[PDB]
This record gives structure tokens, C-alpha cells and sequence, in this order.
């Protein structure tokens, strides 16, 4: 076992998981899903005490893996089996696109005013427990290249126009499950080729949120060790989540 | 944030 030497000590046995999960989306204007996928790993943090026996197990049969490597140290078949490095290191790495929780719906709707304004309301919506915050969210707006300037209005979060990146750029530091959120923008226009139809980009977002969006969920994580003179009851366990956005593009 | 498992 090249990995990990032999005579490794200490008075508080002590491990961390961290499942860490990207979530992509590509949605129509309509509501439909054109496109859908998870990226995720998990990170195991263990201060364990001799060279200990430990089984990962999670609800894998409960949601679909679609494809998923592991590191050397696992023996295969099904639960997963393996002696730890000691200190940080990647367990698995897996991808997912069946059943995903999408934690935000963004509702776009624009209206062209003669040739000299453009309205836009934007709603986002959660879409997780009430008990749990959504934080770093961003949404990104873009606005057409003859663009003179750009009033918004917005209840919650901050929200400026970046003319050097053509987009308007509105942030909220946190937000719970199951609510609703809206900005205005009125968009005063410069006269322009006159055949020139605006191509619409997407709204963007970008978001962390505490719960895995592919479903996935840790059931038992198990550490025997027959030599040394601790039990499973002895280790002191952590897990945490982080589910972060990907490409997140809803079109108008 | 971490949650206890144990």
C-alpha cells in the first residue's frame, strides 16, 4: 500500500466528506428542457487512526449514475470499499442527467416600444426546502449593442449596467426556498442599420446552493480498523454539500 | 456547512 504509511495516531478520529456537484442547463423560452447534466466529486478529509477498513455508501440505484471513475485505493464491487490516504484526497468523480432538481426557473418576458425603448421583466424562482439559502447569485441580462443607457428597478438584491460587457448585471447575496423574485429594465436605444434584427442571448445565472441538484445523498459511511482498539461508534463524521452553477442559460 | 453524521 503505497499510498499511505503504516503507524498513523490520534486521540480524535475524525473524517469530512464534500460532495461537490456543477449543474448545467439549457432551457427554450417556452419552459422546456433542451439540455441537462451534473458534474460532481467527492472529497474525503479523514484524520483516522492505524490503516482502517472504510465503506462508502450512498443512494446509487435513490438516483442514476450515468458513468463515474475512482481512485486507486478502491476495490471494485456493490458497495464501494478502500483503505484511505491520510489527509485529503479525491475518492470519486460521476455524471448525472436524469431526475435533476433545477433550483432556479428565470422567467424573461420583453416587449419592443416603436424603436427607442425595450421593456424587460426578469422572475426568478426557488426551487428547493424553505429551510435551506441559496447565496452568490447573479443574473446576467444582456442588452443589444446600440444601447444608450438603462434604468432598472429591483425590491430585492443590487443591480448595475456594465456597458463595456453589453449586459446588465443584478445580484442578491442570499434567497430561500420556494420564493420569488423580479427586476425591471427599461432600455433606451440609438438608432441604428434598421436591418439589424437583435439576436436575443440567453440569461445567465450563477448560484451556490447546499444540497447536491443530481439527487445524490450519503447513506452510511463506515470505518472498522480490527487491529487498534476503536470502533465505527468512536469516529466523529461530517458531510456537506455544495451544488454550484454551471452553464445555466435560459433563452428569450 | 458540515452537519453531523455521526
Amino acid at each position: 500500500i503505497g499510498w499511505r504509511r503504516e503507524g498513523i495516531k490520534y486521540r480524535r478520529n475524525e473524517l469530512f466528506l464534500d460532495v461537490l456537484e456543477s449543474v448545467n442547463l439549457l432551457m427554450s423560452p417556452q419552459g422546456q428542457v433542451l439540455s441537462a447534466h451534473v458534474s460532481g466529486r467527492v472529497v474525503m478529509k479523514s484524520y483516522l487512526s492505524g490503516m482502517p477498513e472504510c465503506k462508502f455508501g450512498m443512494n446509487d440505484k435513490s438516483i442514476a449514475i450515468d458513468d463515474c471513475t475512482f481512485h486507486q485505493c478502491v476495490r471494485l464491487s456493490r458497495s464501494i470499499s478502500f483503505i484511505p490516504p491520510d489527509g485529503e484526497f479525491e475518492l470519486m468523480r460521476y455524471r448525472t442527467t436524469k431526475d435533476i432538481i433545477l433550483p432556479f426557473r428565470v422567467i424573461p418576458l420583453v416587449r419592443e416600444v416603436g424603436r427607442t425603448k425595450l421593456e424587460v421583466k426578469v422572475v426568478i424562482k426557488s426551487n428547493f426546502k424553505p429551510s435551506l439559502l441559496a447565496q452568490k447569485i447573479e443574473v446576467r441580462i444582456p442588452t443589444p449593442l446600440n444601447t444608450s443607457g438603462v434604468q432598472v428597478i429591483c425590491m430585492k438584491g443590487k443591480a448595475k449596467y456594465k456597458a463595456s460587457e453589453n449586459a446588465i448585471v443584478w445580484k442578491i447575496k442570499r434567497m430561500a426556498g420556494m420564493k420569488e423574485s423580479q427586476i425591471s429594465a427599461e432600455i433606451e436605444l440609438l438608432p441604428t442599420n434598421d436591418k439589424k434584427k437583435w439576436a436575443r442571448p440567453p440569461i445567465s445565472m450563477n448560484f451556490e446552493v447546499p444540497f447536491a441538484p443530481s439527487g445524490l445523498k450519503v447513506r452510511y459511511l463506515k470505518v472498522f480498523e480490527p487491529k487498534l482498539n476503536y470502533s465505527d461508534h468512536d469516529v466523529i463524521k461530517w458531510v456537506r454539500y455544495i451544488g454550484r452553477s454551471g452553464i445555466y442559460e435560459t433563452r428569450c | 456547512s458540515y452537519r453531523p453524521y455521526a
